[PDB]
């Protein structure tokens, strides 16, 4: 008989390099040598925060007593822009949870214990370089602009929900980072834009896609829900009406097959329904400290597209 | 102050100074020689274990027996993670194995019974006159030598035999209640964790290199003279290395 | 072609050493490899993070290695050369190169 | 014990957040 | 025989006003009634950074049970910008650390024991006023924009690299304040602005300066070096290439000898080579704490200038 | 009030100052010296130790014995990380600081009085008990504690060097009377002008100002300038004014 | 050309003293080496973090130091001067230099 | 929301306003409500305005126009004379 | 022992309000 | 104790840095 155990893997590959077509941070992980630098029996503590909005998700490692060897290779390529992947489960399985390039890295050892650090973007480099330049004129189909506005920005397409018949009531210019503007077409058309582990997510606010996630005691749920507004601030009100503006509360053992634009069903004894999903939080201390993920949902009230 | 009041000050830094040395350089050889290891042999020495103190030699197998050795005990632990579900009660997630630790006590007697020349400590007492020959003191300076260099040590028990053990502190007592012996105890953790056939090495890393500190392009650096050559073959080398290397300048 | 000395080299004798060095400004990655039955040192040289190395060549006392191979952008311009320190008649070897071992390999650039 | 200053952090971040973020009609 | 012991002292001047000619902190610290209030023997806290940036360098200071009549001589000055330099060492000499001006002090009482607040800044007061109004036609030295500019900030000149024979391509004109209009002229010419303690220093980037202090267990160190990226954040590149993008960290017992863009020769038994000072920082607890400094080095690819 | 008790409030303030003025100069030039060397002998003595205390003087190296000591232990640590290593590396440990600590006592009644002892420097022979020995030991270990001496500890087996003096404690308990029990703890001190030339090396002082009073910080405190003492005024007066001017 | 004091040194008599001074608002660097066989304190001055010291010189009583030196940018224009406090005849030393071991060691600038 | 404060004789008011936030977490054995309260946030971060005024105006008049617009009590004012 | 932190992240908001405002003619 | 308050604000304002400074090409 065993016990039920935490297991994880990390792994870096080569620098990432942009170039004419969509980018992959899977075929990177091969080094020159062949296989990549594996790290899997040593202490780590991660934190690594998901959510959908303009800003990339962004997570945080730390590694203690790193061998030699593997502390001089990221000495080197300081400049360049390495890729990495980390995985999690428990002891038979691990699910892919996060991906993208080492922002930063600094080691400090003092005496006993060497700790490095490392600062994660989801796919930064390219949210915050992709220039663009594009314009049409009045009569334009606006189903068009989007596809052409996102073709520039070099990253799968995730999911995109199409406008239709629309068309554009006025010309129209685009300049700048290609995220920023397309930021700007979510306010006035009422969809959200937000990339994710490399995956481009276009939908509509206030609808929401099947039970795809079930949570219950046997789902290994933590604590009872509770009610917590989903924003810091209040808005002005007439008492889009279909906007938010409603959520709770949720936590959960760990488990990285979840994504913030999913739907989850809440099976509890006091709250029942259905939700979305609005933000992630994955925590993770190896050999102490909690292995669970908290997630805030949003409640929907547009039609189930 | 005074003019002869200067020497007064010259030898507290030079004994002072000559002091250290003396302790640091012993440090420094170790943890230079990897062909040597430490084996101490708490018990059963009279047990089974015979077998293994005759395969020391004195030179590079070192064994530490103890003329008395009062207790000796062994621990190890392992944490459970516990998280809290929604029924008012408490589960279970993995677990993990915290190392072990290890402690003895003994005594060194200036008065031995069995004076073995193959232990380690014995190496230079004398036979028929042990008190003048300071054993109580000759443990000291071996016993911190190992600590203080940072040895892997080997503990030989009667129950069982442990590897990769690092001292972590130890004591010693001349309390007058027994007197003529010092009372040592001693605690010790699992650590758990270039030549050699090309075969078998494979890729390493060095990371990012300066210029090299021991030859030329460094003193422009540092701003010195460069060496001059030793004259041999004169007028092959020089016509040469001037052409095809030149001069820092 | 004036050139002048700007960098030198030593080896820890580590059959599979890897490191990145600068030079003239631009930063490249060196791997060396121990022969065993040929008893000498392989270089191979390329830019960082490079698939495959750009260059890859036998080391050897007074030949120029670069000679062939200054028409690539990646490729520094000087002049790379190994000479002994000691007798003229030793040949490279595993633990003889550095700055006082006995071969002083060396780097020189030319001046512009 | 690391957990209790992270908490303290934590609200003191949704404090400066709420502040940035407060009314409007957007 | 005695110990090796710390020692440091404070110093209260006049207060600060500036005119028509370079300031000098120095001439400030004797009081209208001669000697000025030196504070040695009290527990004191401090914590100093430095920099080469637009920014001032600042640092931080605490003292226990002052005297009530050096308490009412602050109080009073309150509308005022008294000069203070502080002295550090060891027993036997003490190097300046820092001077500039109080920017802010409190005093807080409760029962037992008052603590005594400081906040210094290095040069704020120029900084954040010194206006300029000046125009150049193309054709214009370079060179000379240079130096008209830096003579409005009415501040001694620590070293200058002019630019030779540069001429402008466009008229140009600056107004607001002298220093922000010096910090844009340094990105468009890879040249580096930066004030500290008083001296007005402007270097190039990527090159560097002997070794004017080297760095040894003999020296005081603390610990091994250990490679730490030089910002938070990494740039995309094309792989000016002469920029820095590299560095490393060092720690070492308290010299206030050391200036952010001095060079420093790193004499360790891993890491050995020249290097550049980008960041200091200054630790100080008299009766407990630490007595270092701490070094962010960035290696150098430029010329030897 | 009355005049009456300020001629006595004056007397409480001035009789109590006097006494930082004795303990607080004494520490001053005890630490203005380096020449003295301080040593204890605990134990070690009759096994051939004698060799080396009959080495001290009277006035460079003096030595502390004490009527009787009980019990000295002597210890070190070490420390390691507590995460399993990436492995030899076997850099994961440091080494602290050695203490040590012992027991002794100082009475009325000693029964050696071997002058070469430094409490012993002007003891009555035939009237221990009115020389106040317990009194003249007292007054030695404060200083050497106040002053940071870097004293030398002579023991049984071993010699230590560069050991200074962290706490001590002092009791006279009701048993045992005419006698005083001594606690003393020492840690190891890892420490690390008039000199030779050849010996010199490149130093640094930071910035620097103008230097102590002189004619030029006299004006920057509105003192008055110094007069000169005429041992000549005739030919530096021509010279002086004309080529080095005046502050003003 | 009327000039006024506005500087005074002092050395604390260590052989290989360096420190830095402020003068007309301009900031140097000094370096004093004590000569044996001549008992004479010679003096370097440069720019701060330079290569190489601009001027050196040795020390001597009454002598004008930077006399025929003031023809270069970086040099200051005042004067700087060594003269006795005590009797006109003692001579620069090695511990009697300061503002009252014996020997004044200062600056003075002209009024411009 | 208001909120009172004092000792056992009396409460003096001592908070109004409105709640800007408000979140549970109830984690075993005991929960804890968070509040965030703005006081007349909603009417100073959405009230609009436009006005205008020529040469001549009294600038008493404008304060008074613009503080109704501000839809507010007026606890006091000094007005600016001529 | 809150009040421990509680004082430690007001220092630092201190800091940070002095670093935005600072100097300044207005 | 402060000591070990000190790394968290530290570490916190280092995040806070990173988020406000990332990626571009200028």
């Amino acid at each position: 008989m065993r016990a039920m155990e935490r297991t994880y893997t990390l792994v870096i590959g080569r620098p990432v390099v942009i170039g004419e077509k969509p980018v992959n941070i899977e075929k990177f992980a091969n080094t020159s040598k062949g296989d990549a630098y594996e790290i899997k029996d040593l202490h780590i503590e991660f934190n690594v925060k998901k959510d959908n909005s303009k800003e990339p998700n962004k997570g945080y490692v730390t590694v203690y007593n790193l061998s030699d060897e593997v502390v001089n290779y990221l000495s080197v390529n300081q400049r360049e822009s390495l890729a990495v992947m980390l995985h999690a489960g428990y002891n038979g399985d691990e699910k892919l949870i996060f991906s993208g390039t080492v922002e930063y890295v600094e080691d400090d050892f003092p005496e006993e214990t060497r700790t490095t650090k490392f600062i994660l973007g989801d796919g930064t480099l390219n949210l915050t370089t992709a220039t663009t330049a594009r314009s049409y004129r009045k009569g334009t189909p606006v189903n068009s602009v989007l596809n052409d506005l996102i073709a520039d920005l070099k990253l799968p397409k995730g999911r995109v929900i199409d406008f239709g018949n629309q068309t554009l009531q006025t010309s129209m210019a685009f300049t700048g980072n290609a995220s920023q503007n397309l930021a700007n077409l979510a306010k006035n058309t009422g969809s959200t834009f937000s990339v994710q582990d490399g995956a481009v997510y276009w939908t509509k606010e206030g609808s929401r896609f099947n039970v795809m996630f079930e949570i219950s005691e046997e789902g290994g749920m933590v604590g009872t829900p509770t009610p917590k507004q989903p924003s810091s601030s209040k808005k002005l009100i007439k008492a889009h009406d279909i906007k938010e503006d409603v959520g709770m509360t949720v936590s959960t053992l760990l488990n990285g097959a979840i994504l913030p634009e999913s739907t989850v069903y809440l099976n509890t004894r006091y709250h029942k329904g259905f939700y979305k999903v609005a933000e992630l939080t994955h925590r993770g201390g190896y050999e102490t400290g909690d292995w669970i993920t908290e997630l805030g949902l949003v409640e929907t009230r547009g039609e189930l597209i | 102050i005074s003019p002869a009041q200067q020497a007064q000050a010259d030898k507290r830094a030079r004994d002072a100074a000559a002091a250290k040395r003396k302790q640091d350089t012993e440090v420094s050889n170790a943890k230079s020689r990897e062909d040597i290891q430490y084996t101490m042999f708490v018990s059963g020495l009279r047990r089974g274990r015979l077998n293994e103190f005759e395969r020391k030699n004195r030179t590079d197998d070192l064994a530490i027996l103890f003329d008395s050795v009062t207790t000796h005990t062994y621990t190890k632990d392992y944490n459970k993670s516990s998280y809290a579900v929604e029924s008012k009660a408490k589960a279970s997630d993995h677990v993990t194995t915290q190392d072990g630790k290890f402690t003895f006590s003994g005594t060194v007697t200036d008065s031995p019974y069995l004076i073995d020349p193959r232990n380690m400590i014995d190496r230079d007492t004398d036979k028929e006159n042990p008190m003048l020959a300071r054993r109580p003191a000759k443990a000291i300076e071996i016993l911190e030598l190992i600590a203080d260099s940072h040895q892997l040590v080997t503990l030989v028990t009667e129950d069982n035999i442990l590897s990769n053990y690092v001292i972590t502190s130890f004591q010693v007592d001349r309390s007058s209640e027994a007197g003529s012996s010092i009372n040592v105890q001693v605690t010790l953790e699992e650590f758990r964790f270039r030549t050699s056939d090309p075969k078998k090495a494979k890729n390493a890393n060095t990371g990012t290199k300066q210029t090299a500190e021991d030859g030329a392009v460094d003193d422009s650096a540092k701003q010195k003279r460069q060496t001059p050559y030793i004259g041999k073959n004169a007028e092959t080398k020089e016509r040469w290395e001037n052409a095809a290397i030149g001069t820092t300048d | 072609r004036t050139v002048v000395r700007t960098f030198d080299f030593e080896l820890s004798g580590y059959p599979d050493e890897t490191f990145r060095v600068v030079l003239d400004s631009v930063t490249y990655e060196l791997r060396f490899m121990w022969n065993e039955r040929d008893e000498s040192w392989f270089m191979s040289l390329g830019d960082i993070g490079a698939q495959r190395p750009t260059i890859t060549s036998k080391l050897t006392c007074y030949s120029d290695i670069l000679a062939p191979y200054r028409y690539l952008d990646n490729v520094p311009d000087g002049n790379l050369y190994l000479w002994p320190l000691g007798d003229i008649r030793t040949r490279a070897g595993r633990f003889n190169i550095g700055p006082l071992k006995g071969i002083q390999m060396t780097y020189s650039s030319l001046i512009e | 014990l690391r957990n209790m200053v992270r908490a303290v952090v934590d609200e003191n971040n949704q404090f400066n957040f709420n502040m940035l973020i407060q009314g409007g009609p957007n």
